[PDB]
C-alpha cells in the first residue's frame, strides 16, 4: 500500500482521475476470494494526478484520508474523495 | 448509476 496526496489548486479544477468500480483478488486462508473494489479508471490529460506520476490506471483505491473504502458504493466513495478535495490523501493497492 | 466519477 502507498499513501498518496494530492493536491489541489484551481478549487473548480478537479484533482484529474475518474474512479470505477472494480474486483479485487484477496488473500485467504481458504485462498484467493474476490471481493467488490474502487479503481482509478484513466487520468485527465496535463491534470493535477497525472503530473505527479504517482497515481496510475488501475491502482486500487483502499482508503480516503484514513478511512476505507470497503462496502461503500462509487457514489459514496466519489463523495468522500471531493470533500477531502483540499487536503486528499488515498491509499492504494498499486497495480504494479 | 454512472460507471465512472471524475475526481
Amino acid at each position: 500500500h502507498r499513501r498518496v496526496r494530492l493536491l489541489k489548486h484551481g478549487s473548480d479544477k478537479p484533482l484529474g482521475f475518474y474512479i470505477r468500480d472494480g474486483t479485487s483478488v484477496r488473500v485467504t486462508a481458504s485462498g484467493l476470494e474476490k471481493q467488490p473494489g474502487i479503481f482509478i479508471s484513466r487520468l485527465v490529460p496535463g491534470g493535477l494526478a497525472e503530473s505527479t506520476g504517482l497515481l496510475a490506471v488501475n491502482d486500487e483505491v483502499i482508503e480516503v484520508n484514513g478511512i476505507e473504502v470497503a462496502g461503500k458504493t462509487l457514489d459514496q466513495v466519489t463523495d468522500m474523495m471531493v470533500a477531502n478535495s483540499s487536503n486528499l490523501i488515498i491509499t492504494v493497492k498499486p497495480a504494479n | 448509476p454512472p460507471e465512472e466519477r471524475l475526481i
